[PDB]
């Protein structure tokens, strides 16, 4: 390949203009958005562009690159992206080298090339400002700079890790820039070296960048148009993997990134890695060529297609109101009432205050109801210290709470939302001095994890108001809300709850009502997976590591510990006489046996001070030494893949079965739901798109998937064995 | 065919890391002096008929770059004909060059052949060559590389060696080495080291510590020096030996293999090489074997390597007088006796590197004429010579006294 | 003892110094990519019957150190059992470790090795690794060291080459690969190289110039880029050939080999481990032999190691159907073929490193691959394989067609 073009054209993006002094400004304005984004409208346009850069060389003294929307550039073409095959590995190849071709042929031009970042500029728009001379930056709020395609399973694959490795080294350009593809504010991205200088107003910003130019011309004529490793005495910061210093810590990146990771099978980090160092061996041309290869292999493989279907498609099908029901308008808030102080009661009332809602905190004293509002309290001891003090907006947000013993201070609530014990008949109660004081439309909320909505809905009198509104402490931080339709709950009732769930800043999921819902019952076979395979002598230490390696934030015996084993033995209570009362029969889960051990050992979580781990001053320190003696740890040895799989297609299964019994109604619920609400691994994509993603030593699909389930059922039991849905 | 035997086996002293009497000693010069040795044994040895010269180098970087076995050839006036190769098997080259030195001489294409190898790790220190396993990040993520002494920390967990298990064995090492060398058993292999005007630079064992106690082993530090002390390959360990929760560091400067300077050569024919020659064998080669295990753990290749040798030569372990393991961690060491069921008093005999020194390239060859000394010595038949490898390897040799 | 048998050989193209397609590829890939080609021709067979891997590399630093060998097992998933071992004999190591691994074989301790070599001279070029010869002015200073270049030119200063002869043959060794390459001779030995997506990044050997005409030779200057354009050279070697008065500088880049990247490999193994894995045989080792001679001219070593491994042999010239040497410089190859009386239609018939490129530590196994295809497409029976080497050294191997 040797051109500035790839392949009715795409539109033109980009403007033309040359002022009397030679310089030339580019201006990306996407018609076909709101933001400017690396398309084949973008690629096209600026191989035009750069094309005339040439062509005009001997008029043109210096160049602009600008933008006329809100941001500067930002992100791109996703629908393209996920649809590559591992047969079009070429065809991507040959995209990101035309684009770095086109920022290369602007980079060594022989002249100045200045960008003027009036915002956003993230992933491809902060490449395209990396291959420019000089960056000025407008410190307006709301702006960010960096380089998160690896949150998408990518890779900076248009020049990022290329030059930020010769701008900063290879372990300052990994660490804080490409491997968490970390966001920066302007202030913050010019003390790294990011921008050059800022400006205070957009407006400031061409003329700023025509004035540099000049004072670069008059000033430096010899490096006008000369990035740093395009002279001669280049010195890569921090040295050259060949420099002694460099190579005695060299062989410790990797197992590093292996200790952040857990071991976790997420590819682009590791491709990042290889890339930054692969390429500081090299000269700039060649070092640009491996990064296209390492972002061909990421794109063309199934990680950063799940992670591409959950953050981007299925997160925006939520936000855009997938599950809402259809024609109801909106209603409005003004009073929020909650009918407890706790964990949970307290953080609800934050985060609808916080939103812009009036809450009323009721517990059974005001003596308790002060210690919820406490929590609040405390929270916001800590974000005035962190440099994140909304001062009147803060005060007023712990104003906004208001606790008081008493139900006359619900008077103008139209909307409730109850966290109290979990107790049909203190919810039935609590709900009944409460039905008659509210307003007449007010919604009853219920913040339940086990008892049912349509059984908690016979406590009121406008059952079609009553519905369950699910949250998950710490409620500031859990960005999952969990919507639970009664028998008898309404639409508009449905649609105000979902109304109030964006307006808090939370995500929507919606639920019918089923034993467990979703999000409690899906990870019950995640855990319980792990109990059985302690019961069947597996090694505890590799049922950790099974979970760690798997992709979970905390492994399954640690989460036990901190979900209490006697709540999980009530769960099992529950379970058998509701099961029993509709005429079932109730087959025990191994794990049961493995939880009443545990209990009668007085070893029941952290809270107790004594679970699978041992606590002292309330850390964490070590697994229980008894452990093995009880459990006759070793006597069995499953490969590691194996006990990976079984936790993983456990959770897998169960969600298709929620999908096929309708408790769930879209796959984007199912994804979001368990990466957001019970931390299913974000390399698959979702408990629902590891299945159409799973890969393995049987292949990649579907089918893949329910040969290896199949696989786990000949070996380990029959709740591994496929359901109708997914057999073709 | 032909049988492979064994008519010189001479080594330098060992010179230590810091403030080392070796340190102003290129490493050709290392391997110069034992040439001129050699002559000074045999002056009417007919060097025409010497065909190759084989050293073993892990470092073959600066001073050890460029075939130092070629320049040991025509810096010691060699005959140009006598050829020289370097070779890099990690911590067995110098038993690999003597094993392909003793394959040469069976194939039936050598007569006679000079193996051994040379290390200054004080000049040319280790990981000064670089490589891939470690420094090219996609393949150092994929096998998961950790450091020996982690791998030898991990051994001690899992085979349940504790920090007083592994300081006896080296307290073991420090007295047989003292033992050896207070009654003349390496007077006539250990040759001094002497400068250009013949003045002496170095004549015993430096990196020793004979007044070991088991008290001062104990206030050792766990090791704690180079890549061990960077972080994460104690998780990366315990990622593929994932049923072990933590890994017990009982290992120190005590007790694992000193960091020293040295090299060593042998001299290995055909029968009619030496009847030519007019030499006398020392020993025979009976039988060698490469083999290898997990990589991660690193150290466990020995005994793999250990088996196939026996079985290549119809042997068992009661067939054998004497084991000589080098010394690289005593956790090593204890595996491999716990695996086998070596007799105690079979194994290192004199001592080993804890107390002497691992100079990697010419360890191998060193230990091999300390097994062809100490037959003689005790007039005893066979010594089994073996070493753990980085990268998972092992290299195993049988000799018999002749 | 044990018959030794070639059951593969084969070869990445060759990568040109500037702007070349392989200066991105990392030299263990070379490898890696060469062992998967194994692979896909014999998918059953069993890799644990692998107790080597053999690799010559002149420059083990940088991506070249550590091993490469082991580095290469481990990275493509090779048993950890099949050890890897990193040599370095200047040109002939590529030779070098074909015969140690025949050698292996024939002793009976070893069954199944893989070996070549592996050279990216663009990405680790010569003397990175140092030189215990060229960092002791001592040594350096007593055995009158003298780049090859210069020896090249003393060879065609005392026999006689005028620049016209030496260019003569550089056309001619063009051309012989122009038409091997058109008449599709390197078809099934050349092995593209491909990145880890699958796409295409060589598969040519990019430092031919099938144009080459002898008025574009003659404008060439003489060769002045290295240690060569650096004083005293020429008065070294006068001093020891003092009966020549000056030296003809004839050498240029169009007469010398070039400067390329590149990997071989050739699967060795005994009788009995071919029947038992279903390998056809595609040649016998029948002799090798290492030899040497004068170091200031150092390149005369071909002479005596192919009379050396001819009366091993037990044969004459007339018995050898094909001979391959090494063109590292026109002269050096004159030179050989008047010695021994050579006939032009049997000497490098399918061109040579003048014209393909001269990759250090896998030439030797590149030149023994291309003359097994030779003689079973030409339906011949014995070739002579040998090449000089810096240090004044000389290695030759025999091949039969089975
Ligand atoms: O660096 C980035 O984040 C980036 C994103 N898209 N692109 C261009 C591209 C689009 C389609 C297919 C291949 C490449 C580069
Ligand atoms: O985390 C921080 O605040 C921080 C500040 N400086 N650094 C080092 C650095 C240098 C160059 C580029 C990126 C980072 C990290
Ligand atoms: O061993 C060190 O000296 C070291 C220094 N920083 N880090 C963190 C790091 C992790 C992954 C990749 C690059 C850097 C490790
Ligand atoms: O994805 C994650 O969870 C993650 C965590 N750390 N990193 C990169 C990193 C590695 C080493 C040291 C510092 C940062 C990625
Ligand atoms: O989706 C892909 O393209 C892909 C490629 N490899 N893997 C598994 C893997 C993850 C992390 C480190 C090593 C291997 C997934
Ligand atoms: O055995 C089951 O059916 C089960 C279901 N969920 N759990 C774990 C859990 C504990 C506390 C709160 C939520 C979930 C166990
Ligand atoms: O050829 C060169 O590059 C060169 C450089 N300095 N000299 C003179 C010199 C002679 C003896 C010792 C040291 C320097 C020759």
């Amino acid at each position: 390949g040797s051109s500035h073009h790839h392949h009715s054209m795409p539109d033109n993006t980009i403007q033309w203009d040359k002022d009397a002094d030679g310089i030339v400004t580019l201006t990306m304005d996407d018609p076909s958005g709101s933001t400017n984004v690396m398309n084949e409208a973008y690629i096209e346009s600026m191989g035009k562009a750069v094309d005339r850069l040439v062509a005009e060389k001997d008029s043109i003294t210096g160049v602009v690159v600008a933008s006329a929307k809100k941001t500067f550039f930002a992100g791109g073409d996703v629908k393209t992206m996920i649809q590559a095959r591992p047969e079009d590995a070429g065809d991507v190849f040959n995209t990101v080298e035309t684009i770095k071709r086109q920022l290369r042929t602007l980079e060594t031009l022989g002249k100045p090339v200045v960008a003027a970042i009036n915002g956003a500029a993230l992933g491809g728009g902060l490449e395209i400002a990396l291959a420019c001379h000089h960056r000025i930056a407008a410190d307006v709020k709301g702006s960010q700079l960096g380089l998160p395609e690896v949150t998408l399973g990518l890779l900076p694959g248009g020049g990022g890790v290329t030059r930020t490795v010769r701008m900063f080294g290879i372990q300052n350009a990994f660490v804080s820039v490409l491997a968490q593809g970390t966001r920066f504010k302007p202030a913050k991205a010019k003390e790294i070296g990011l921008v050059d200088e800022l400006v205070a107003t957009v407006e400031e910003l061409v003329p700023a960048a025509k004035a540099w130019i000049k004072e670069e011309l008059k000033a430096n004529p010899d490096g006008a148009g000369v990035q740093p490793w395009d002279k001669k005495g280049y010195k890569m910061p921090g040295g050259t993997p060949s420099s002694p210093g460099l190579a005695a810590i060299l062989p410790s990146f990797p197992s590093n990134l292996r200790k952040q990771l857990k071991g976790a099978p997420m590819p682009a980090p590791r491709a990042i890695l290889a890339a930054a160092v692969e390429g500081a061996q090299v000269d700039f041309d060649t070092a640009s060529r491996i990064e296209s290869r390492y972002f061909a292999s990421l794109v063309t493989g199934q990680v950063a297609k799940n992670m591409m279907q959950a953050f981007f498609f299925d997160l925006q099908a939520i936000n855009a109101g997938g599950s809402r029901p259809e024609g109801i308008g909106k209603t409005p808030i003004k009073r929020i009432g909650v009918l407890g102080a706790g964990m949970m009661g307290a953080g609800i009332a934050y985060v609808s205050a916080k939103a812009g809602y009036e809450v009323v905190l009721k517990d059974v004293s005001l003596e308790a109801a002060a210690k919820g509002k406490g929590y609040s309290e405390k929270l916001e001891a800590k974000a005035l210290e962190r440099g994140r003090t909304t001062q009147e907006r803060s005060d007023a947000l712990l104003a906004r709470i208001t606790p008081t013993a008493d139900a006359a201070d619900f008077k103008g609530v139209d909307f409730v939302i109850e966290a109290v014990f979990e107790n049909q008949e203190l919810k039935h109660k609590v709900f009944g001095e409460i039905e008659d004081i509210v307003e007449p439309n007010a919604i009853l909320g219920s913040n339940t994890s086990t008892l049912p909505i349509t059984g908690l809905a016979t406590g009121v009198k406008r059952q079609e108001d009553f519905i369950g509104i699910h949250f998950f402490s710490p409620v500031d931080k859990m960005p999952l809300v969990e919507i639970i339709k009664g028998e008898k709950t309404s639409d508009e009732a449905l649609a105000r709850v979902f109304d109030y769930t964006l307006a808090i800043g939370k995500t929507p999921i919606v639920v019918n009502d089923s034993r467990g819902f979703f999000t409690s019952r899906v990870i019950g076979t995640f855990v319980n997976e792990a109990l059985a395979m302690l019961g069947e002598g597996v090694e505890p230490a590799s049922i950790e590591q099974a979970g760690s390696q798997a992709g979970y934030p905390a492994p399954p015996l640690q989460l036990s510990d901190e979900l209490n084993l006697e709540l999980m033995h009530k769960i099992a209570v529950a379970t058998r006489k509701g099961v029993e009362d509709a005429g079932g029969t109730y087959q025990p889960h191994p794990a049961e046996a493995v939880v009443e051990k545990m209990i009668e050992l007085g070893r029941s979580g952290r809270l107790k001070g004594a679970g699978f781990y041992e606590y002292a001053d309330g850390k964490r320190s070590g697994l229980w030494p008894g452990l093995r003696e009880t459990f006759k740890s070793g006597s069995s040895q499953p490969p590691l893949q194996d006990m990976i799989d079984r936790m993983l297609f456990a959770e897998a299964l169960e969600t298709q079965k929620c999908l096929d019994e309708g408790v769930l109604t879209s796959t984007a619920d199912a994804n979001i739901g368990s990466i957001m609400g019970i931390g299913f691994p974000p390399w698959t994509g979702g408990s629902a798109q590891f299945i159409v993603g799973y890969s393995g030593p049987a292949g990649t699909g579907k089918a893949a998937f329910v040969a290896r389930a199949r696989e786990l059922a000949a070996a380990y039991g029959d709740r591994f064995l496929p359901p109708e849905s997914l057999l073709s | 065919s032909e049988e492979a035997f064994i008519y010189e086996a001479i080594r330098t002293p060992r010179g230590k890391q810091k403030n080392g009497s070796l340190h102003e000693v290129k490493p050709l010069s290392l391997v110069v002096g034992l040439i001129d040795e050699l002559r000074k044994r045999h002056p009417d040895l007919d060097e025409n008929l010497i065909s190759d010269v084989i050293l073993g180098c892990v470092s073959p970087v600066g001073d050890q770059g460029g075939d130092i076995a070629r320049a040991a050839v025509l810096a010691s006036g060699m005959p140009v004909t006598s050829g020289g190769v370097q070779l890099n098997r990690f911590c067995a080259s110098g038993l690999e060059a003597v094993n392909t030195a003793a394959q040469k001489v069976r194939s039936g294409w050598d007569d006679l052949v000079l193996a051994g190898g040379v290390e200054s790790m004080s000049r040319v220190p280790m990981g000064s060559d670089g490589g891939a396993m470690g420094l090219d990040p996609a393949t150092n993520y994929d096998v998961m590389f950790v450091p020996q002494s982690i791998g030898a920390d991990l051994i001690a967990t899992i085979e349940g060696f504790s920090r007083e298990d592994v300081d006896a064995y080296a307290l073991r090492s420090q007295q047989k080495a003292a033992e050896a060398w207070s009654g003349g058993y390496f007077a006539k292999s250990v040759v001094p080291v002497r400068d250009q005007n013949g003045l002496l630079i170095l004549d015993h064992d430096e990196h020793m510590r004979p007044d070991t106690t088991k008290e001062g082993l104990a206030k050792l530090k766990p090791a704690f020096e180079g890549l061990a002390a960077l972080g994460g390959f104690d998780d990366v360990a315990l990622q593929k030996y994932h049923w072990v929760e933590k890994i017990n560091h009982v290992h120190t400067g005590g007790n694992s293999s000193g960091i020293v300077d040295g090299a060593a050569l042998v001299m290995i024919g055909s029968a009619a090489a030496g009847k030519l020659q007019g030499l006398t064998p020392r020993a025979r080669i009976v039988a060698t074997a490469t083999s290898g295990a997990d990589p991660v753990i690193m150290l466990t290749g020995p005994t793999p390597a250990t088996r196939k040798v026996l079985d290549r030569a119809g042997l068992t372990v009661d067939d054998i007088d004497l084991f000589e393991l080098n010394e690289a961690f005593a956790s090593v060491v204890l595996k491999f006796q716990k695996d086998l069921n070596i007799p105690d008093e079979k194994l290192n005999v004199n001592g080993g590197a804890i107390a002497m020194g691992h100079p990697l390239g010419a360890t191998g060859a060193m230990i091999l004429g300390t097994m062809v000394d100490e037959l003689e010595r005790r007039n005893a038949r066979r010594a089994l010579i073996t070493l753990c490898i980085g990268g998972g390897m092992g290299v195993a040799t049988i000799i018999e006294r002749v």
